[PDB]
RNA sequence: GGACAUGGGUUAGUCGAUCCUAAGAGAUAGGGAAGCUCCGUAUGAAAGGCACGAUUUUUCGUGCCUAUCGAAAGGG
RNA sequence: GUGAAUUUACUUAAUCAAUGAAGCGGAAUUUCUAGCGUUAAAGUUUCGCGAACUGAUCCGCGUUGA
């Protein structure tokens, strides 16, 4: 009979803390110098990004245009050091940090930050020790087959770019937390995510769990897709169930 | 002959603002002046602080009206008294009113000034 | 006069005249803002049927409701 | 001192007289020298073998 | 042919020195009322434009439209001023008590007005009718060729509105019409009926009945042709 | 007697407010809504400047590039 | 909606992605280094940081990409 937790995550108290963060991890605007040759930028500096796993680079490039420096802020990749020159476009070379489209880049290249079509700035593999794997090209139609972190095979446009190497940080999930207190301090730079209250702990007018005089659902915890925003709790369309 | 644009950007270009020249003035005869010095000083303070601010300190209390600042309070006492003053400080009574300490000079006397006000 | 076809023309407006004209002007108006003036009535004849005299204080605007 | 408090300072009092004195330190700029110096001879290097 | 002049060349490739100003009209981030004028251009192009409407595309030539414009200019209708310095004239003719009827002429001068035009085409007392090619609401003149073509009124479709407005001491004029001149001007007015017809009204026809637009471009057409000739 | 009555009493270039921005509020452009109003904050806006010239067909040419409010514990 | 022989294609209507709506379509024809790159100049043709023309091709012009 009350809205769930679920439903009021639309917003509020639920937002991201955003305060702290070191501006947004994008790649260069596709210009006419990254499209026909390269752009070579200078590593100044390699940042915490709180809330994010991995470290982010400010990248100082050249406007071609006008007397100004243009500082880009990347996703960092493993090995990336200060002071060192990273070359953004066509012609780049395939070295670790080297933004290449993806057309340009051998099958099997370990590539990250990679851009789900031609133009949007890096969508794909960008969390710490995760890459995008180049399966194939299909030269015919412009496009090239890539497997996702999740194990995904994905078309993405020939011209669609990516960051070659794996993005810093990783075996960031190896350690254990060990503490509520280590959580908190996680996800306090986050959102407020945490902690969780179990369906189960709660009364009838608060979750689809709550109520009995036993803690236990009482029906299904595999939910359908058509199901009401104050359904969809459990397990959502789950085609299969349990551990194997 | 073709404009060449070298910004890429359209800016709405700069066109004539000609000044107001109305066909009758809003007002038919302009206010006087508001705050005159007959309504800027209001009376003096004849109290024993007051007095004793005037046989020491060469400083004449005045109740002031509440628009009244210190440079509008130096010239009506000039104006009004004749008397140049070195130094004015003023506070808002808990009852509302504007209260002006008007330091005079060593020129002048603020025991005399205030005999000829006629309040001392 | 012309009113009299424009009239006997805007009956037609399932015509290929028509219905091209529909096409282009739909799309201008809604490239326009919802609310904007008319320099013109786009039907001369049907606003000067309703009311409209085209002298110094009449005035045409076009809105597109949902 | 203080930003504000730097403007009552006289002009050697907040730089160093030399090539971005009260900008960059002593060994920065001599890099700065080296570097431009040395990379300029390679372009020029580059330029010779490329031009033939 | 001093030494201290030098070239110092500057090289504007990719990654060389800052690029020279260049122009960049086809760039520019326009404004909305000229984004309109300009896609309202290209969906005239790129649509089938219906042939009672395509039929103003094709519109009268260079030396036809500057004969029939000097037929014109000799027959501008009477200014406001002159108006009224003859009916000064006239009413001092009445004062002094002669005749104000004989004292004038019949005025010799072309027609204008859509009702009035309309109407005269009608009566069959038109004897040239000049459209504009531009009128905005395009059904004030749309059903004009056939309406002239079904009373044997000769007529021509000329460029811009503004140029049949200035004949008649106009900003806009959609349609003049022509219905008298003078002896001196029957032969000039008849080779101009003759043209007009030959080249406009008899010639097109097949044209009129014909569907206008459908001109792709301007790079998808080099698209088509390069797929064509591979 | 912090009660009752009568008077008196708070003086700033330097202490704060004012200034700045924070989370956040909130116009404008626009779009919704029968409407009260809602959303939106550089967005699908023509969103403003600065400099040179024997004065140029004594009808101006040639160049170059974001409100506001919100802290008497923050900044100053 | 427009075509080409259910089969293919096109884009101007609508949808999505990017930006400071910079180099789109045709034709003619910058990688040993944490440095600096602006406030054109040589060339040509008139008459000193006065000009012009190119330096820095032309054309189309649909801001690009799906």
């Amino acid at each position: 009979g009350r809205v769930i937790r679920a439903q009021r995550k639309s917003g509020g108290i639920f937002q991201a803390h955003t305060r702290l963060r070191k501006g947004a991890a994008q790649l260069r605007t596709l210009d006419f110098a990254e499209r026909h040759g390269y752009i070579r930028g200078v590593v100044q500096k390699i940042i915490h990004d709180p809330g994010r796993g991995a470290p982010l680079a400010k990248v100082a490039f050249r406007n071609p245009y006008h007397y100004r420096t243009d500082v880009e802020t990347f996703v960092a990749t493993e090995g990336m050091y200060t002071g060192q020159f990273v070359y953004c476009g066509k012609n780049a070379a395939l070295t670790v940090g080297n933004v290449l489209p993806v057309g340009e880049m051998p099958e099997g290249t370990i590539i990250s930050n990679v851009e789900e079509k031609a133009g949007d700035r890096g969508a794909l593999g960008r969390s710490s020790g995760n890459y995008v794997i180049i399966v194939g090209h299909d030269v015919d139609t412009g496009k090239t087959r890539v497997k996702l972190p999740s194990g995904a095979k994905k078309v993405v446009p020939s011209s669609a770019r990516g960051v070659v190497g794996i993005v810093a940080g990783g075996g960031r999930i190896d350690k254990p937390l060990l503490k509520a207190g280590r959580a908190f301090h996680k996800y306090r730079v986050k959102r407020n995510c945490w902690p969780r209250t179990r369906g189960v702990a709660m009364n009838p007018v608060d979750h689809p769990h709550g109520g009995g005089n036993h803690q236990h659902v009482g029906h299904s915890t595999t939910v359908p897709r058509q199901s009401a925003p104050g359904q969809k709790v459990g397990l959502i369309a789950a085609r299969r169930t349990g551990l194997l | 002959a073709k404009k060449v644009r070298t910004s890429t950007t359209f800016r709405r270009p700069k066109t004539l603002q000609l000044s107001r020249k109305p066909k009758y003035a809003r007002k038919s005869v302009a206010h006087a002046p508001r705050l005159d010095e007959y309504k800027i000083i209001v009376n003096p303070i004849n109290s024993e602080s007051a007095m004793k601010k005037i046989e020491d300190d060469n400083t004449l209390v005045f109740h002031v009206h509440l628009k009244a600042n210190k440079f509008t309070i130096k010239e009506a006492v000039r104006k009004l008294y004749s008397v140049e003053p070195v130094k004015i400080n003023t506070l808002i009574r808990p009852n509302g009113t504007k209260k002006a300490f008007v330091k005079l000079s060593a020129d002048a006397d603020a025991l005399d000034v205030a005999n000829r006000i006629g309040f001392l | 006069g012309a009113y009299k076809y424009l009239e006997e023309l805007a009956k037609k407006k399932q015509s290929d005249v028509n219905l091209f004209l529909s096409r282009v002007r739909a799309w201008e108006y809604r490239q326009m803002n919802v609310i904007h003036r008319a320099s013109r009535p786009s039907r001369p004849d049907k606003a000067r049927r309703l009311g409209y005299k085209a002298k110094q204080g009449y005035v045409i605007y076009r809105i597109r409701v949902r | 001192l203080r930003p504000r408090e730097f403007a009552r300072l006289s002009h050697n009092k907040k730089t160093v007289q030399r090539a971005y004195g009260g900008c960059l330190s002593a060994n920065a700029v001599k890099d700065r020298i080296v570097r431009a110096f040395l990379i300029e001879e390679q372009k020029i290097v580059k330029q010779k073998l490329k031009q033939l | 042919k001093n030494p201290l002049f030098v070239s110092r060349p500057r090289s504007f490739g990719i990654g060389q020195d800052i690029q020279p100003k260049r122009d960049l009209s086809r760039f520019v981030k326009w404004p909305e009322y000229i984004r309109l004028q300009r896609r309202r251009k290209i969906l005239n192009l790129r649509l089938k434009v219906p042939p009672a409407i395509a039929q103003f595309q094709k519109t009268l030539d260079k030396n036809t439209a500057t004969q029939v414009f000097k037929l014109l200019n000799k027959y501008r209708p009477e200014t406001a001023a002159e108006k009224k310095q003859r009916l000064v004239a006239e009413a001092e003719a009445v004062a002094n008590g002669k005749s104000a009827q004989d004292v004038s002429k019949k005025p010799y001068n072309v027609k204008y007005g859509l009702n009035h035009v309309v109407a005269l085409i009608e009566a069959k007392k038109a004897k040239l009718v000049l459209i504009a090619s531009d009128v905005d609401p395009i059904e004030l003149v749309v059903f004009l060729p056939a309406l002239c073509k079904k009373m044997g009124v000769p007529y021509a479709i000329v460029k811009n509105k503004a140029r049949l407005g200035t004949v008649i001491h106009q900003k806009t004029a959609a349609v003049l019409a022509v219905t008298e001149v003078r002896e001196e001007d029957k032969n000039e007015l008849a080779s101009i009926v003759s043209a007009v017809d030959a080249n406009f009204s008899a010639k097109y026809d097949e044209s009129r009945r014909k569907w206008g637009g459908g001109i792709m471009g301007g790079k998808t057409q080099a698209l088509l042709a390069k797929r064509a000739k591979a």
